[PDB]
Formats: C-alpha cells, sequence, structure tokens
C-alpha cells in the first residue's frame, strides 16, 4: 500500500507570548501516514530535550503527535519545528511566532 | 454537556527483517487519555496517565495489562493473514488499526456504541449501528465478515458495549468527576495585524477550553466569512486542554464590521467579540 | 474497561 498522507505542522506556546516569563511551546504534528515520523523542537537551530505524546490517530486513521516542552521567550532567541516523514523530499521546517 | 464516552485506539506496525511488530493502545474518558500501553516497555503494562485511574487496586491494572499483551499478539497474527489476502510481499511496512467504545444515555445505559478496524490507512470493516452486522470495505474484508458472521462476534461485542463498556464509563465518571465532569468555556480575545494599504489581518482565538468540540465563525453584519477564513485545526494546549483561532483579511479602517462568534458546551450563552483595544 | 478477547480476521 502506497498511501502517503503529508503532516500539517502548528508550533505555539501553551500561553500569550511575554518575554521573561516562563512558558511552554507545542509542536502539533497530525494527520501523517505512514506513523515513522521525527520530529524536532530547534532553539537557534539546535535540537531541544523534549517530551513526546504516545501514538494516537483520527477518525480518517491519520495519526497524530504532540512533542513539548518548557521555555522562557525573549527578544534574542529563535525557535522552529523540524519534521523529517517519507512525504517531504527535504525537511519542512515552521518557525515560532507569538501571533500564530 | 454532551454524553460522555469511553474509546480505545489501537495501532500495530510490521518492521521486516527488523524484528516483530510494535503495539501501542491508548484510552480515553471523552478527549482526557487515562491509561496507555506499549508493547516495546520493559514488563509492558497498561499504565496511567492521568491522576484519578492511580485509585484503581492491583487487580484492575493486571487484568488490563494481560488483555492488552494478548492484542499484541492477536494484531502480530492479522498482519500476517492481511498479506495473504492481499497478495502483498514480505518487503514492506504495514499498518493494522482499531478504534472502538460506548457513550452513555441519560438513563445511565448504552446510548450507542461503535467497532472499527482499518489496514494501511483504508476502512476494513466496521460493526454496523445496529451491533447485529458488519460492513466490509472490500473483497478481502468479506473473508472476515464470513469468518465473523459464523462466529456470531457481533453478539459479543454487543454485549460488551451494553455492560462492561458503560459499567466502567459510569466508574469513571465518578471517581474523575472534578474534572471529567466539567467543561472549560474558552478565554478569548481578537488580535490586529497590518499587513497593506488593502488588508488587515483580524484573528480571533479561543483558549484553555474542553471538551474540544467547538464553533469559531466570523460575521460581516449577519453574512458569515467562512470562504477565505483561515481556520487552523483544533491543537492541544498540553495541559488537557484545547486551542483554536480563525483569521480573515479585511480593509484598513473596516475591523468594526466584522465579530467573531463562539460556541462551545461550557458557555450560558454564545459570545460575540470584536477588535477592542 | 477495556473488550476481553478480540478475534483475528
Ligand atoms: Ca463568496
Amino acid at each position: 500500500m502506497m498511501v502517503a498522507r503529508p503532516p500539517k505542522v502548528q508550533v505555539y506556546s501553551r500561553h500569550p507570548a511575554e518575554n521573561g516569563k516562563p512558558n511552554y511551546l507545542n509542536c502539533y504534528v497530525s494527520g501523517f501516514h505512514p506513523p515513522q515520523i521525527e520530529i524536532d523542537l530547534l532553539k537557534n537551530g539546535e535540537k531541544m530535550n523534549a517530551e513526546q505524546s504516545d501514538l494516537s490517530f483520527s477518525k480518517d486513521w491519520s495519526f497524530y503527535l504532540l512533542v513539548h516542552t518548557e521555555f522562557t521567550p525573549n527578544a534574542v532567541d529563535q525557535y522552529s519545528c523540524r519534521v523529517k516523514h517519507v512525504t517531504l523530499d527535504k525537511p519542512k521546517i515552521v518557525k515560532w511566532d507569538r501571533d500564530h | 454537556m454532551g454524553p460522555h464516552s469511553l474509546s480505545y485506539f489501537y495501532t500495530a506496525v510490521s518492521r521486516p527483517d527488523r524484528g516483530e511488530p510494535r503495539f501501542i493502545a491508548v484510552g480515553y474518558v471523552d478527549d482526557t487519555q487515562f491509561v496507555r500501553f506499549d508493547s516495546d516497555a520493559p514488563n509492558p503494562r497498561m499504565e496511567p496517565r492521568a491522576p484519578w485511574i492511580q485509585q484503581e487496586g492491583q487487580d484492575y491494572w493486571d487484568r488490563e495489562t494481560q488483555i492488552q499483551r494478548d492484542n499484541a499478539q492477536t494484531f502480530r497474527v492479522n498482519l500476517r493473514t492481511a498479506l495473504g489476502y492481499y497478495n502483498q510481499s514480505e518487503a514492506g511496512s504495514h499498518t493494522f488499526q482499531s478504534m472502538y467504545g460506548c457513550y452513555l444515555g441519560p438513563d445511565g445505559l448504552l446510548l450507542r456504541g461503535y467497532s472499527q478496524y482499518g489496514y494501511d490507512s483504508a476502512d476494513y470493516i466496521a460493526l454496523n449501528e445496529d451491533l447485529r452486522s458488519w460492513t466490509a470495505a472490500d473483497t478481502a474484508a468479506q473473508i472476515t465478515k464470513r469468518k465473523w458472521e459464523a462466529a456470531d462476534e457481533a453478539e459479543q461485542w454487543r454485549s460488551y458495549l451494553q455492560g462492561l463498556c458503560v459499567e466502567g464509563l459510569r466508574r469513571y465518571l465518578e471517581m474523575g468527576k472534578d474534572t471529567l465532569q466539567r467543561a472549560e468555556p474558552p478565554k478569548t480575545h481578537v488580535t490586529r495585524h497590518p499587513s497593506s494599504d488593502l488588508g488587515v489581518t483580524l484573528r480571533c482565538w479561543a483558549l484553555g477550553f474542553y471538551p474540544k468540540e467547538i464553533s469559531l465563525t466570523w460575521q460581516r453584519e449577519g453574512q458569515d466569512q467562512s470562504q477565505d477564513m483561515e481556520l487552523v485545526e483544533t491543537r492541544p494546549s498540553g495541559d488537557g486542554t484545547f486551542q483554536k483561532w480563525a483569521a480573515l483579511v479585511v480593509p484598513p479602517g473596516e475591523e468594526q464590521s466584522y465579530t467573531c462568534h463562539v460556541q462551545h458546551e461550557g458557555l450560558q450563552e454564545p459570545l460575540t467579540l470584536r477588535w477592542d483595544p | 474497561i477495556a473488550y476481553e478477547r478480540m478475534c483475528n480476521i
């Protein structure tokens, strides 16, 4: 079976962001198949230590995962989420911004 | 607050010339995950993933653990059987999934139930609404339908859904009442983001809500603006609640002509909001 | 409470 569904990626904070205030950074990856995937939160381009949810799926059978960790936003550091999957000919990178 | 449900989600994946398949199970009451099983864990067991299930004694953990170890073996057999039905080689990874559950009526008895199976991200076989019959998605699944009819497997499902399933659901709802029987309404606000002389983005946010079901829409004096509205997928907050937003581009100076409308089961009335700096 | 005896396809 040749089905291969590309992932949707959202990068966002738990609470509205404010500089110098401890918060949580989330990378939600959904709608994908097959289930093999690599999801990395990045800080200034380097992998962060992050926790990953147990594999689950939706009514259409497609899979989803949450990758998350603590962070304290500021005006200097850059954050993003990098995803690798059979449907992606180069990694998908989504930048975090406080307006989405 | 709508009818409560108990549901389970199983996934097995084949890893060829690389060992036996992996089996993961998760259990939910409504949108709250309360248990997990992972065939790769040392002495793998059904584990708690919510605080209110820890109360349950050792007899509950042992029984739930044994059932998941048997499922893992059954799904390994299923993956083998499916290669024969679809004439597939030994070379590729394949996926076998199940999702099933029950809903509780206002009378404290079964309202409705379901039991579905999927192979390689496609429908395979499903229990019908009447809990007395099956729907096969293709000619391979028809083989399974004939086998399960011969075994009257539907009767075994119906007796579970009516009895043990709703028995467990009532127990979980009482044990975790402080969280499971409480809808958390959304905290809402509207942000504005300039873009060009032709448009300004207005974004309507809904934060910290439970359960996940919600309605977010924009209107311009009575008429829905869904056509070119950006509506992101409902996403987890990380603490058990959910988030969502809906955005549209409007001409500069006409921001007060647009209103955001929010419906959720935790709200006594629907909400209306606007850009209000 | 999970369903107790799943049947092979
Ligand atoms: Ca139109």
